[PDB]
RNA sequence: UAAGGUGAUAUGAACCGUUAUAACCGGCGAUUUCCGAAUGGGGAAACCCAGUGUGUUUCGACACACUAUCAUUAACUGAAUCCAUAGGUUAAUGAGGCGAACCGGGGGAACUGAAACAUCUAAGUACCCCGAGGAAAAGAAAUCAACCGAGAUUCCCCCAGUAGCGGCGAGCGAACGGGGAGCAGCCCAGAGCCUGAAUCAGUGUGUGUGUUAGUGGAAGCGUCUGGAAAGGCGCGCGAUACAGGGUGACAGCCCCGUACACAAAAAUGCACAUGCUGUGAGCUCGAUGAGUAGGGCGGGACACGUGGUAUCCUGUCUGAAUAUGGGGGGACCAUCCUCCAAGGCUAAAUACUCCUGACUGACCGAUAGUGAACCAGUACCGUGAGGGAAAGGCGAAAAGAAC
RNA sequence: CGAAGGUGUGCUGUGAGGCAUGCUGGAGGUAUCAGAAGUGCGAAUGCUGACAUAAGUAACGAUAAAGCGGGUGAAAAGCCCGCUCGCCGGAAGACCAAGGGUUCCUGUCCAACGUUAAUCGGGGCAGGGUGAGUCGACCCCUAAGGCGAGGCCGAAAGGCGUAGUCGAUGGGAAACAGGUUAAUAUUCCUGUACUUGGUGUUACUGCGAAGGGGGGACGGAGAAGGCUAUGUUGGCCGGGCG
RNA sequence: UACGGUGCUGAAGCAACAAAUGCCCUGCUUCCAGGAAAAGCCUCUAAGCAUCAGGUAACAUCAAAUCGUACCCCAAACCGA
């Protein structure tokens, strides 16, 4: 059966990525959570 | 032209291995690690000034970084004309 | 926005009231109108979105003050 | 600023080496030091080396009055040196 | 060994600069190549040319 | 400031230094890749693609700068359109973004309680947004009082769970007045006289104090058990230091210190003293903030739910007097009391802690205390926001076990 | 010259408990009288870690299929090699994209992993391997769409949108056959090519837009004809004579 | 010969028939549901440039960077622990 992750790496980055974050102030504000918490790998940008 | 310290920084160092010797050997070539950055033309260049040799051309591939901590670094065909370099 | 040039009224909010004084939040608007001011001394027409007491401020100060007030504060006119 | 230099002929105060002289070999960074033929590790055949032992554990030895010593610190000349304290005699 | 560095002129700091850097693509090319056992001589001529270039910016204003 | 070093790992290897230019720590510099406000245009972050100059060139090329948008200011030129404007162009100057709480605004719940629920409560709370500063806000009476008076705001203790408010239910809840902390007031709506006339910031200094390296410090041994003494035992000594921490068990005298006395090339802060710089004093006569006060309507705020509702605010519609004037004194009116709105500015006492240093806990001691003592916001999980661990201890010394 | 803790044993008190000292341990512990508690567990379909039970029970993942000989090793049903036998064959073969990310190739190893053993492995560890003017990306251009100077709006945050600027899944220039490595090939090598600019030189000349017009540049079905890939047969050539 | 494999030499290398769902063909015929866009491209000029610049042809020379290239890919390398 079709399984619900079907990778793409375009979409992954239009959909998550560093600059969609930082397109709306709330995405700049996931961006501030994400390093008031310390993560070592901010968004999905690889 | 490009000047002489950008030559000075662009070779690494030379790459040993049967693929090399061979390619030494058959098709009077040698192989060298270069900086990731370094250009056909900046390899060209600094082969012909710093080896006082003659080439033909450049290939050069960049090798991905191994699990480990390996950085990626540049490789580079450099094909002689007729000078016996090493 | 809905705010008016001249004196600066905006939206406001408040409660609606019902006979059971059921409050619902609603909000109070100016009465805005845009309307072509003739300026005298710049021989031209000058559009202004001001409120209906915003008139009535240009009747008694007159244009030019106003626009005077209006430089200013830096609006744009 | 240190009380115990390379170059020192020095006694031990503790540790199966009480009384012990030597010399000390090296100084690690560590505050401890390698003294000459005190703390010999003896494993199995052959000579082996001396293993560290803390500076608090040995004491300059005056060498005069052929005791320990504690050291002190004044300015002769305009330069730190060092005396011995019991004595007031710059080393 | 700045000292000297700085009685010399922007001139001849240059000529020096280039000079180091050859002496530093030498090095690097024995010790890739396995021999140059002296490999301290990288550090001291990193070194040098740092400070080489440090005396050069600082005469350039 | 040094006899030791080259961060840890970490062995090694290669070395470097020994009064002085080894290392190390402080001040001040230089360099500082790419992304990211990211700003030369784009972009699926850490990449792609430039233009314009200025040089260089070995003619293949190369280097280096600049170039975002907005606001303001100036210059230039400049449409309909005649002047003109709108626009355009070019500079200069700022701004942008981030950061824990605090603070001021603009928005604004619900669960809940009322033993149901709609008024009410929760609660102007959560949350969202915007803006500032080391605090912010507020602040110099159109204030209270009561016929005596007090005298700007903020904060704390009272008043007082009082007076009230309240489907007079749940609940909510003041003042006046007193005790304190702290505590100076000013300026324009304007001209004369006077005329820097004290003045509050800016800077350059000079001095005194901090601060960012550091310096010295005061004194103990014998014997016994033990693997080791720091323990016991004996006899001492220092002490403005018997704070602590180590050191092989339990050290005032072994070490790091401790009390105490000192230090600063330089760079900073903070007081003063100056020099100067924009600035203004004093004086005398003026002037005294109008779509405002107030009213009608609809709301909101005051403890006060419209109630007998004062007072404040403004969406809407109106609309004065103006110092022989007006506001307030809980409907309202008279009286006599008090103040001057419709312009500002302002220290302190007050709040808070991302951070830094010291120091302390009848605080915890690895299922505890931070989620995390351990390379933890990690492994891991999710499409992504987001969720989220488990895991410390050989010995005094690796002497970590040759054969 | 033996602290707490742990494990025994004795004694004692109405109990909760206390006390002593064998052993282990190896460094702390505290009578007394006061004071403060994160002060006492068997249960909460409690929470966390360990370890039971069923139980050596079920199972060991397509009923395509295996059998010998030799090799190697400590050990081979499973590894290698050989010979057979079975299975797929518009696929279970080959080649890519997406996605993954070094799994690739070689040498070692066998702890864990692999549902068994493993000498084997996509496992561990070490060393190597991805070579382009012509293929792709980038790049020129655009679609849906996104963003958007100004702008028009909207308590704020923001919404929409013009010039523009992005955005392929589409349109824009060009390399093929042989040979090669343990692993790369239209990339290396060999042969034979082709494309697009710049720069000169020579000849001859109207060149020059953000503008105009062509072109790119297009549906579905159906029906031929002409072909080729490809097959089959003859001939040919090399071998055969069971 | 490492028993893996490597080197060396090399004959014929044609014809007939049958052929795609591939090509001609984005063609053709028919139909109604009436079937992207822009650039490259080609031509025309405008402002301008004017014995110039450009264009066009020949010929020479040079430049074509940077990045992806291993391997799996109907699967034991992806999505399903």
């Amino acid at each position: 059966m079709k399984r619900t992750f079907q990778p793409s790496v375009l979409k992954r980055n239009r959909s998550h990525g560093f600059r969609a974050r930082m397109a709306t102030k709330n995405g700049r504000q996931v961006l501030a959570r994400r390093r008031a918490k310390g993560r070592a790998r901010l968004t999905v940008s690889k | 032209m490009i000047r002489e310290e950008r030559l000075l920084k662009v070779l690494r160092a030379p790459h040993v291995s049967e693929k090399a010797s061979t390619a030494m050997e058959k098709s009077n070539t040698i192989v060298l690690k270069v900086a990731k950055d370094a250009t056909k033309a900046e390899i060209k260049a600094a082969v012909q000034k710093l080896f006082e040799v003659e080439v033909e051309v450049v290939n050069t591939l960049v090798v991905k970084g191994k699990v480990k901590r390996r950085s990626d670094w540049k490789k580079a065909y450099v094909t002689l004309k007729e000078g016996q370099n090493l | 926005s809905r705010v008016c040039q001249v004196t600066g009224k905006r939206p406001v909010t408040g409660n609606n009231r019902s006979h059971a004084l059921n409050a619902t939040k609603r909000r109070f608007l100016p009465n805005l109108h845009s309307h072509r001011f003739w300026v005298e001394s710049e021989k031209r027409f000058v559009t202004l979105r001001v409120s209906a007491k915003g008139m009535r401020v240009i009747d008694k100060k007159g244009i030019d003050t106003v626009l005077a007030e209006l430089r200013a504060r830096g609006e744009k006119y | 600023a240190a009380k115990i230099r390379r170059d020192d002929e020095v006694i031990v105060l503790t540790g199966k080496d009480k009384g012990k002289r030597g010399k000390v070999k090296n100084v690690l960074s560590s505050g401890k030091v390698i003294v000459e033929g005190i703390n010999l590790v003896k494993k199995h055949g052959i000579v082996e080396k001396e293993a560290a032992i803390q500076v608090s554990n040995v004491a300059i030895f005056n060498a005069a009055t052929g005791k320990a010593d504690r050291v002190g610190f004044r300015f002769e000349d305009g330069k730190k040196v060092r005396f011995f304290k019991s004595n007031s005699e710059t080393i | 060994k700045a000292k000297e560095l700085r009685e010399k002129s922007v001139e001849e700091l240059n000529t020096e600069l280039l000079n180091l850097l050859r002496e530093q693509f030498n090095l690097r090319m024995q010790a890739a190549s396995g021999q140059l056992q002296q490999s301290h001589l990288l550090k001291q001529v990193r070194r040098d040319v740092a400070r080489v270039k440090t005396l050069l910016n600082e005469k350039a204003g």
